[PDB]
């Protein structure tokens, strides 16, 4: 029987870490929910 | 259990130790999470049992004990943070602006910011703390990094 623990408020923080880019891409989605890329 | 707000972690102890599967949003005494984290299995918390009350395989998506909470959408403009919960770490927020998942039926935000598996179901935030979606349902780009769609549900 998989459990739970908790770990925080859910918050906005200021001056916080700003990486990660931000991609257009062509995707699909099968019936079993797994996305896959469009070329 | 514990049904204060919040994020947690998704445990089993099915395999060596404890092992973290993945990650979960409580709000308003409903627990969501993605499908793939939990397979739509009943969850402990305390001595109190959590039971599948809403699921999807498509959406990845599943509520315990109540219907699906979460409405918020990115903007479309502005920046976001995967407030993450990596595997034998601290709660950490990574800011980020949006790229796009481009499918038939309409756009979708995404996140580029690998991390294990185990943060599958950690909370997508706006400027003003809603989440706006769930992060571990994507695609491997030629790259080889992970990216995530804002998978969201519709609240009723
Ligand atoms: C069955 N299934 C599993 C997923 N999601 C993942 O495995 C996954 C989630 C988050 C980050 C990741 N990084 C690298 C590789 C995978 C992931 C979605 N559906």
């Amino acid at each position: 029987d998989m459990y739970i623990e908790r770990a925080g408020d859910i918050t906005w923080e200021k001056d916080a870490e700003v990486t990660g880019n931000s991609p257009r891409l062509d995707v699909a989605l099968d019936e079993s929910g797994d996305f896959s890329l469009v070329e | 259990g514990e049904t204060t707000d919040g994020v947690y972690r998704v445990m089993t102890r099915r395999l060596l130790g404890s092992t973290q599967v993945g990650v979960g949003v409580m709000q308003e005494g409903v627990f969501h999470t993605m499908w793939h984290v939990t397979k739509g299995a009943a969850l402990r918390s305390g001595e109190g049992r959590l039971d599948p009350y809403w699921g999807d395989v498509k959406q990845d998506l599943v509520s315990y004990c109540g219907p699906w909470k979460l409405d918020a959408a990115w903007d479309g403009l502005s920046e976001v943070q995967l407030l993450a919960v990596p595997p034998g770490e601290r709660a950490k927020n990574i800011q980020t602006l949006p790229g796009i998942f481009k499918t038939k039926d309409g756009d979708i935000g995404a996140v580029a910011l690998d991390y294990p598996a185990g943060t599958s179901g950690s909370p997508i935030l706006d400027k003003c703390g809603r989440v706006i979606g769930l992060y571990g349902n994507g695609v491997v780009i030629k790259n080889g990094s992970y990216v995530s769609a804002i998978t969201q549900g519709k609240r009723e």
